DNA sequence: GGTACTCATCA
DNA sequence: TGATGAGTACCAT
């Protein structure tokens, strides 16, 4: 409903489309998702728009040209700069058009100059799009050049967003909005090659969060036992008065089954030899409905939610690379344990984590429900769960919120009892560096009794927008 | 933290 | 109807 | 490091 919900739902949208494209290997899938986008009418924004998009807050990182078509930021995914052709003219009929509304400087032109608050930003044309990238000829006031001369001459402010390399182990580049700026002026010139260039100078308007540039508190080096192949350090900023997590509390990275908790028999798996591609040959793709739930991108991600995910399991003939073990794998993102301001222990990342990544497993002492506080989840996809009070992995650390950037799914593969699945936290979107990871726990609203009739309730501080305010 | 699911 | 244009993306 | 890439924007050899 809220602005920031739709554009999330939007890019999950995008995602899904983009990586069944990929799935699908056809060429720039990234651009071939768009164009799905296109055909089902879900551009949450199909018409042009001056200033900002609700929803769409200034610092928005965006992880395509893609992205941004797909939301309707951006519309197109090469040019520079989009503006309002004619065809708004009698919309704006105050105003001559063309109008430009969003520009992006990705430092391919050799004219730009990058002053933060301050921008030049060349006009279009006349630029060798490969090669040396040069200017190879003049360039006309027209089209975009023309489009942000009409805001200089009308104060219409332009939304102005940075390309940023990233050195990420999936992420290769990130765009960032910044802002609306005015056009305060233009003229043409020679530019360093000799050719002519239109230059605009662009200053950020005032009323914005400050443009941004870019071991402490630190209470155990390690959370895992070195058990994780990344390490999870742990701080607390919040109290001098540092205990670590990890007290009253083991680090495993297998579950443990109690006693008088039944295991299942083992599924029969596949027979493929190495890795497991053909739908038509591997058993477990079957289980799937015929088709591979993970695409071989990133090392792995989970194209969409399911009611279940049917992995490649010990009896398989594959090999520990199979996509179909995606969730199975080795941690793959430096993540930190933190203590929050008032929700206890969470945790973040350090680098960027791509939507479909899994996260992790929820690790820790199934039980049974009968014969059981705060780190129990109950498998429901109820007669079993996972207690992770005294031992487990990282999972326990993770919050709850009301607009989560994580999902829980269940995956099955070392049996076929669902009362008995896997828990797998996998990423819903993409999330950026020191972003809290956080999952909705799903309590209904007065969900636990004490009970005189007594509802015995908990506060929600996820500080999302649209809280609810109650765990339960 | 029990609940989930997206056929 | 036709097509020049285009601050990506990836092998 | 080349070769595509696709949706328009405006023209209408
Ligand atoms: N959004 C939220 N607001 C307030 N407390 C929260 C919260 N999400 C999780 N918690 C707290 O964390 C517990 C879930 S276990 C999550 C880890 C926890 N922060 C810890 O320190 O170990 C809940 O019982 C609740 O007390
Ligand atoms: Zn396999
Ligand atoms: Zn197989
Ligand atoms: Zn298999
Ligand atoms: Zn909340």
């Amino acid at each position: 409903l809220e602005p920031h919900l739709k554009v999330t739902k939007c890019l999950r949208l995008f995602n899904k489309q983009y990586l069944l494209c990929v799935q699908a290997k056809l060429s720039r899938p990234d651009l071939k998702g768009v164009t799905e986008m296109i055909k089902a009418k879900a551009i949450l924004y199909p018409r042009k728009i001056i200033g900002d998009l609700p929803g769409i807050d200034v610092g928005h990182r965006f992880f395509s040209r893609a992205e941004m078509c797909a939301v309707g930021f951006h519309n197109h995914w090469l040019n520079g700069i989009d503006y309002m052709s004619m065809e708004y003219e009698k919309e704006y009929s105050n105003y001559k058009l063309p109008l430009a509304v969003s520009i992006v400087m990705s430092g391919q032109y050799e004219d730009d100059l990058d002053n933060a608050d301050t921008v030049t930003y060349t006009g279009q044309g006349g630029h060798n799009l490969t090669g040396n990238k040069r200017q190879i000829k003049d360039q006309l006031l027209e089209r975009g050049n023309l489009a942000l001369k009409h805001c200089c001459e009308y104060n219409v402010p332009v939304r102005v967003t940075r390309g940023h390399n990233c050195k990420s182990s999936y992420t290769k580049r990130v765009y960032t909005y910044d802002g609306l700026y005015k056009v305060e002026k233009f003229w043409a010139q020679k530019g360093v090659s000799g050719f002519t260039v239109y230059k605009y100078r662009l200053k950020r308007l005032e009323g914005q969060p400050e443009l941004t540039t870019d071991i402490e508190g630190l209470v155990c080096e390690d959370i895992s036992g070195g058990l994780e192949f990344k390490g999870i350090p742990a701080t607390n900023r919040v109290d001098d008065s540092p205990v670590s997590p990890t007290s009253g509390f083991t680090y495993i990275k297998s579950l443990i089954i109690e006693p008088n908790v039944i295991i299942p028999k083992s599924s029969t798996g596949c027979n493929c030899r190495g890795s497991c591609t053909d739908s038509k040959k591997c058993a477990c793709a079957k289980l799937n409905g015929g088709n591979f739930p993970y695409v071989d991108l990133n090392d792995g991600r989970l194209i969409e939610s399911r009611d279940v995910v049917f992995e490649c399991g010990p009896h398989c003939g594959c090999g520990p690379k199979c996509v179909n073990r995606t969730s199975q794998k080795r941690l793959r993102f430096n993540l930190e344990v933190f203590r929050s301001a008032k929700k206890g222990w969470a945790v973040r990342s350090w680098e960027y984590i791509p939507a479909g990544s899994p996260v992790c497993e929820y690790i820790g002492v199934v039980r049974r429900t009968a014969d059981v506080n705060e780190y129990i989840f109950e498998i429901d996809c109820p007669e079993f769960c996972i207690d992770a009070g005294s031992t487990g992995n990282f999972a326990r650390f993770i919050n709850h919120s009301c607009e989560p950037n994580l999902f829980v799914q269940c995956v099955l593969s070392s049996h076929q009892d669902i009362r008995l699945a896997r828990v797998v936290l996998f990423a819903a979107d993409n999330i950026s560096p020191m972003q809290e990871l956080t999952y909705d726990y799903g309590y209904a609203l007065d969900s636990v009794h004490g009970p005189d009739g007594k509802v015995k309730q908990l506060a929600c501080y996820c500080g999302a927008l649209n809280c609810r305010k109650r765990l339960y | 933290k029990s609940t989930g699911g997206k056929a």
